[PDB]
């Protein structure tokens, strides 16, 4: 085992959040969100480290130590960390439905594609081998919707015609109406191909014109105005934590990572953006 | 790929930001620069067309007002509220797709002379919009940072 | 040279003590036929002129006030040409059969490839090797380097440990212990050779050069003496804040102006806040005080004037830098037009 | 005949001594030679044609009990062929026409001759062109902190080729040459890899010119050595004249032999040849007769491919 | 056996015409295959005269005349000024050796005696001015040879090395 | 002997990579990656044995002596390797494509230049018919690519056109009629003009910048902000592993190197930018 505890965990978006991209590219969006190698939204595993780090500081002022071992220490390091952030991957967006024949409708649903489960399934089938941790639900759950690989399909529920986001029409198929949640929530799941999926995903995002204000004249001041994007609120992310064997990591396996539950994620959180919650799989399968 | 934009740009402009005078649909052509671009992309390149031509006076004032920029100089477009402040970006987005063989002149000046093949014109661009949105892209944000910086 | 070698020998046989002074005096007694090479050669042109060429059997002459311009210009073209050929004052040297049949003085260390290379010099044979650093005295005394405990830590005090030196090498550190042994040279023809290692040896006195470690450190020793003792006070034991002992001065003029300022300026950064035993307790007592902590680099700054040598041979090209090349000159017939202009000017 | 080094990727031949972290407080670097010594090329081919019966002593005893009259080394693109050129510091890629002129050129009076050898080694050289020195800094991780350990960082200015780019020997022998056909070899140091090709040639020997191209390290007998350093100007019209060692023998682990040496690219004048022949004593013969053999003292000369030795 | 010719190369369009039919000969040497300009040569001691287009020596391997080597009687009006000697192939210096040596070598070579006047101020040029160099291609390098632009997409890089594989200096005078 | 047989493998990125170099170039990152020699990502040979040692002495701490044996000696390095590998090569960088045709969806594809494929059958042909392994068919795929050189080929497609990074319009064009994927990951591969391919690359690639804030007033701190590079996820490199003649190799080939997917290459691994798959051509 490279890794002497795996803990993959879902970012449930609480608010909207915005984790800004660092770029010279020029964009249309003043600050756009942080993107993956697919141009769907990610979080940056400096991000995720930075902003955790930061809070388990303040949450336990007591094991400062545990932290600083498997975080790194701040100012003077002399060794490395002892635990390890992967990349957030996208797993599943929240986009408004219109539905043809249901019998009680839903107004939004879960949006995911197959390349962000294949994401997902590489870092399962990766970490598998580096540590004990065998994931058999989730990889059999996630191998069961691969297999249909190329074809919209509804996980559960039976939509069998929607318009995502008031502008794609789809057809679906229900997967088997056979297997259950990928995660306990009461929303269908709809795993969509990669074509129509990354235009459903962009239309899920929130792109947002602010401006500054002369407190004097109640006037936009000169320059005052930008474009922000954001991650819509249920949004879930995907990412592991992981860990070497250090006795600090027991620790924090045990009595750290059973205390996270809510953090503040990316910037922009004095207007309320960032607050998450941490659903780490193994209970929430 | 895209280095002689910074110069197409140029001669191309020609003038949107002096003879465009009296700084009301002036400083409004940054709107343009800004917003038409995250329209371009985040909702297409025939919503922000069929935007731009809504707002054009295409009779022949809004059809030759901008084809005498092909061939003599700057061209004062007082004219009204921006629709000669508009036909003028029509003339914009034109100039870089006869430029950049995208469209031809044989074409898109044919195109517009008769009102039967300003229809196809624009069938044609709605086949060409992914393309053209990808091309113009960096020709488009030069004049939306020239108007951050100039105008 | 030989001067300068043999006033060193005799400067360091009057100190068989302080140990680098004695392994100096036991290593150079095994290479004075490698030493007697000179470590840098010279090039000597000479040009010469007549009164053929000054003078109508009576006065001067016409084209007479050219004749330097003239026979500066032939000694500066076969300076020119020889310079094409570079040869190295290494490859004077004897050393096939000290090399090969393995005759070189191995005083230190051995090495299990034939010879070592100098760690200083990088192409001659090393002479005294020195063992790393994981246990010296238990080695440097079993070995040639020292004879006590006293004596090493003046020999660890010059050469580091794993230092290889060539014997040119190891003469430049010797020079470099005390760089007054230069009146050898620096005079010459004036004194004897023995004047000066009397007077050396009478009035003792130590300098201390900067090494990297101190010109990177310069603005953190400069931050400790604005807190003379309210930086001193938090350590107050580790010399570092502590007395000038001796009255050692140096040609470093910030370290001159800026030695009786309470921080002795003569540690080694690479012991303190360098080193890898320390310099965590050296974090803290600089997080403790608002001490930037120091940055492990330097600046190199060299420069060099501009066709200062075609301006002693009067061209332009010092004055108009690129646009006349100094290849224009070959046929300045082309470029007649800059030169017309800025001559006239002048 | 003719031998094709191809190397897989960038090269070391370290130019200097030491490469190791010996001292605590501070790196080590080193820097690759442009071409690969003879004694490189020699040790290679020898590895490849090794007995575990013979010599152990005098490494160029029992390795020219391999070989034949290695030939120099020289650089070939795509069928181009390039020929070092050296000076004062300086060192040059050259093809085989800039070479005509030379014997007159660094004759032609102060400011002609001078423009001229300038523009040889900044407008007409194309090592730049083929060939870059691609800095690769190295570091060593101690497996308690998974950080650096102390100062255990080293540069290596590899050999990075910006084309195809062979390294050209010629061999007398062709039972060498079918049996080190397509061999990947462990060409040079620090681990790097090129491939042996082999294709029978034709190119010929007897040529005196006034001049030559020192194709290889000329190697200067120490009993000569005075007698050459005095008067310089006899023997080379422009090129480097450096201390250098034969390099490192791999059965016995030392450092080989240092010796004086006139470096490739170096342009001799022919009073060389017979100054070499009539100063050396038959004991020191047979010991250069063996330096030749491994390919050191090559010339050609600056009008055809005249492949030369000097003793031979 | 043939019989080859060294026609020169100056900045000028005089080497429009050397040889009366297209072709003519069996084999010839110099080729243009797809990588380089193979077995050109360089004639030195010479200069050339871009007017009065011929060769006007001038003795030293400072100078030098690039010319290529075809297959053709030259003019079949001239040759009182033109030589033609005989070499055994190894002392045929070429540059880029790529082909087949034939050992009984014959050569026209376009010349005029020096017929001294001028101060001869002998200066090299360039290849270059690409628009006095592409119309040479059908004239140069396809009145002699029609096998590019027959097989050759290739002739964008055998111009590469067009630009700079002829050099000389000329006479300016 | 002396390099008997070769063992070829692909380096197929699970995370984001960075194999750092310094400030080892004049770009505008301040922490690019390791670079070749045509400026485009590479991964040394010392840092692809360093960090695959490393994993396999953690791993593999029994076999030590083996380990020790092929891949080098701490002390006592008096004792030549038996095993090294080669500069890790780029062969194939994912990119973003929108595409306008063939009715087949595609959001990503892989992207590749002549010069990279060059380089890729120059270590390829430096192999088979002169060691013993035989794998001819992927060298003879790359030839029949290499063939087309000097116009955008796609491979295994039926696409004519795309958009590729959001940025660039190609124009492509089928190989004959078909050919065997030389990746398996079910992909289409296009190979591009050395001009093109190297844009649509160095626009493939992601340089981020990152920030150090102030732990208790949430700002940056002054000159906390730099920039870094690295290879995208699922990238792939080649390289090759050299074995020489020896007992302990057949163990490594056999023991070892049959029982590696995954290790950790390059830094900053806490940001988990160090997972890799390593397939073996073998399969
Ligand atoms: N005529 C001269 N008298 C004295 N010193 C000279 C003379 N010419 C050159 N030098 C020095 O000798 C060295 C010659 O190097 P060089 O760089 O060629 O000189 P330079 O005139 O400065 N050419 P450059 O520096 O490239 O503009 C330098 O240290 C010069 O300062
Ligand atoms: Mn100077
Ligand atoms: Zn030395």
């Amino acid at each position: 085992p490279y890794y002497a505890f795996a803990e993959p965990f879902f970012i449930h978006a609480i608010t909207h959040l915005h984790v800004g991209s660092g770029s010279s590219v020029e964009e249309e969006i003043a600050l756009p969100f942080q993107r993956d190698e697919l141009g769907y939204p990610t979080i940056y595993a400096s991000s995720l480290k930075g902003a955790i780090k930061s809070f388990l500081l303040k949450e336990f002022p007591d094991k400062r130590d545990v932290i600083y071992k498997v975080l790194g220490e701040d100012e003077n390091p002399e060794e490395a960390s002892l635990g390890t952030f992967l990349d957030a991957i996208l797993f599943a967006i929240p986009s408004r439905i219109i539905e043809i024949d249901s019998a009680k409708p839903y107004v939004w649903v879960y949006v995911t594609t197959y390349e962000l489960l294949k994401k997902v399934k590489l870092y399962l089938d990766s970490i598998s081998q580096l540590s004990n941790a065998s994931f058999s639900n989730l990889k059999n759950k996630i191998d069961t919707i691969l297999a249909k690989e190329g074809k919209n399909i509804t996980l559960d529920s039976d939509l069998k015609s929607a318009i995502l986001n008031e502008d794609f029409y789809v057809e679906l198929e229900a997967l088997n109406n056979k297997i259950p949640s990928i995660i306990n929530a009461g929303v269908p799941l709809l795993v969509l191909e990669d074509s129509i999926g990354r235009e459903v995903i962009n239309r899920s995002l929130i792109r947002v014109r602010r401006i500054r204000i002369d407190r004097d004249k109640k006037v936009v001041e000169t320059g005052g105005l930008w474009s922000e994007e954001y991650v819509p609120m249920k949004t879930i992310f995907f990412s592991v934590l992981l860990g070497k064997e250090s006795k600090e990591s027991a620790i924090f396996a045990s009595c750290i990572l059973r205390n996270l539950r809510y953090v503040i994620l990316g910037g922009k959180e004095t207007i309320g953006k960032g607050i998450v919650e941490l659903r780490w799989v193994k209970d929430v399968i | 790929l895209y280095e002689e934009d910074y110069k197409l740009a140029l001669e191309a402009f020609k003038k949107v930001f002096n003879a465009l005078t009296h700084y009301g649909a002036k400083q409004a052509f940054r709107s343009r620069a800004r917003d038409l671009v995250e329209e371009i992309y985040n909702s297409g390149f025939i919503p922000t067309f069929f935007y731009i031509i809504s707002k054009a006076e295409l009779n022949s004032d809004s059809l030759d007002s901008l084809i005498s920029l092909f061939s003599s100089d700057n061209a004062i477009l007082r004219g009204s509220d921006e629709n000669v402040s508009y036909s003028a970006y029509l003339f914009i987005i034109l100039y870089y797709l006869i430029k950049r063989g995208i469209i031809e002149q044989k074409f898109l000046i044919q195109a517009l002379r008769c009102e039967k093949t300003r229809l196809d014109l624009i069938d044609k661009l709605y086949n060409l919009a992914p393309i053209i949105s990808a091309k113009i892209r960096t020709y488009l944000l030069a004049i939306k940072r020239l108007s951050e910086a100039l105008i | 040279w030989r001067k300068l070698i043999e006033g060193l020998r005799c400067y360091s046989e009057r100190k068989r003590e302080d140990g680098f002074w004695n392994l100096v005096c036991r290593v150079l007694k095994l290479t004075e036929d490698l030493l007697q090479t000179t470590p840098l050669n010279i090039r000597v042109k000479q040009v010469s002129v007549t009164e053929d060429e000054i003078f109508n059997n009576n006065k001067l002459r016409s084209d007479s006030w050219k004749i330097y311009d003239n026979k500066y210009r032939q000694l500066v073209s076969e300076f020119k040409k020889s310079k094409l050929v570079k040869v190295t004052p290494e490859s004077r040297l004897k050393l096939f059969e000290l090399t090969k049949f393995d005759k070189l003085p191995q005083i230190g260390e051995k090495s299990k490839r034939g010879y070592e290379f100098c760690t200083s010099c990088g192409v001659l044979p090393a002479v005294v090797i020195m063992p790393k650093e994981d246990e010296l005295e238990k080695k440097l005394i079993d070995l040639g380097i020292a004879r006590d405990e006293k004596d090493v830590r003046s020999i660890k005090n010059m050469i580091s440990p794993g230092e290889r030196l060539c014997p040119w090498c190891l003469v430049k550190r010797a020079l470099g212990a005390e760089p007054r042994l230069m009146r050898i040279l620096l005079l010459g023809d004036l004194y004897s050779v023995e004047k000066i290692v009397n007077e050396i040896v009478s009035r003792d006195v130590k300098i201390e050069i900067p090494s990297t470690s101190d010109i990177a450190s310069i603005k953190t020793f400069e931050e400790m003496i604005e807190k003379k003792n309210e930086i001193c006070e938090d350590l107050k034991e580790e010399e570092v804040c502590e007395k000038p002992s001796e009255s050692v001065l140096s040609m470093w003029q910030w370290f001159n102006k800026n030695y009786y300022n309470g921080i002795n300026l003569t540690i080694d950064p690479e012991e303190y806040w360098f080193s890898e035993k320390r310099r965590r307790y050296y974090f803290s007592v600089f997080r403790r005080h608002r001490i930037t902590f120091p940055s492990p680099y330097y600046a190199l700054v060299r420069a060099d004037s501009d066709y200062l040598g075609d301006l002693l041979e009067g061209k332009l090209t010092p004055y108009l830098a690129g646009i006349i090349d100094s290849g224009d000159y070959a046929n300045i017939s082309e470029k007649k037009e800059e030169v017309n202009k800025l001559l006239e000017e002048y | 005949k003719r031998v094709l080094i191809k190397p897989l990727e960038p090269l070391m031949f370290r130019s200097q001594g030491e490469f190791e972290p010996l001292i605590t407080g501070s790196h080590t670097a080193a820097q690759s030679l442009i071409i690969p010594r003879p004694s490189t090329i020699a040790g290679m081919l020898g590895y490849i044609l090794f007995n575990k019966s013979s010599g152990t002593g005098d490494w160029l005893s029992d390795l020219t009990n391999l070989l034949a009259t290695i030939y120099g080394t020289f650089i070939e693109t795509n069928g181009e062929y390039l020929f070092p050129l050296r000076m004062g510091n300086h060192l040059a890629l050259v093809d085989q026409q800039h070479l005509i002129n030379l014997p007159t050129l660094l004759e032609k009076e102060y400011e002609r001759r001078e423009k001229g050898i300038y523009e040889l080694f900044y407008d007409k050289n194309k090592l730049f062109q083929i060939i870059n020195h691609q800095d690769r800094i190295g570091i060593s991780i101690d497996k308690s902190t998974r950080t650096v350990k102390e100062h255990y960082l080293y540069s290596a200015r590899y050999l990075a080729f910006k084309k195809e780019v062979n390294y050209v020997i010629f061999i007398d022998n062709d039972a060498i040459s079918d049996k080190i056909n397509g061999k990947i070899v462990n060409f040079g140091g620090e681990n790097r890899i090129a491939k042996l090709e082999v294709d029978d040639y034709k190119v010929d020997t007897s040529i005196e010119e006034e001049y030559y191209l020192a194709l290889s390290p000329i190697l200067i007998p120490d009993e000569a050595l005075d007698n050459f350093l005095d008067n310089i100007s006899d023997y080379v019209a422009m090129g480097k004249v450096d201390k250098i060692s034969l390099g490192f023998d791999i059965a016995n682990t030392k450092r080989k032999e240092m010796l004086t040496a006139i470096l490739e690219g170096s342009i001799v004048k022919r009073s060389i040849i017979d100054f070499i022949k009539n100063e050396i004593k038959n004991d020191l013969r047979y010991r250069f007769s063996k330096y030749e053999k491994i390919g050191y003292n090559t010339l050609m000369s600056l009008c055809k491919l005249a492949l030369r030795k000097i003793l031979s | 056996s043939t019989q080859r010719e060294y026609v020169f190369i100056p900045i000028t369009n005089s080497i429009t015409i050397d040889v009366k039919i297209t072709i003519g000969g069996s084999d010839h040497i110099t080729n243009i295959d797809e990588r380089g300009i193979h077995n050109v040569l360089v004639i030195t001691g010479y200069a050339v005269d871009e007017k009065n287009g011929r060769l006007v020596p001038t003795l030293d391997p400072c100078d030098y005349v690039k010319g290529i080597l075809v297959a053709g009687t030259p003019q079949q009006a001239q040759s009182n000024d033109f030589l033609t000697l005989k070499l055994p192939a190894n002392k045929l210096y070429l540059i880029r050796k790529k082909g087949n040596i034939s050992d009984d070598l014959k050569i026209y070579i376009p010349y005029s005696s020096p017929d001294a006047r001028n101060s001869m101020k002998t200066k090299p040029v360039s290849i270059s001015d690409d628009t006095i160099v592409n119309n040479i291609i059908k004239e140069v390098f396809d009145k002699i040879y029609n096998i590019t632009q027959k097989e050759k997409v290739k002739i964008e890089k055998v111009k590469e090395d067009i630009k700079e594989l002829f050099s000389y200096y000329a006479l300016e005078q």
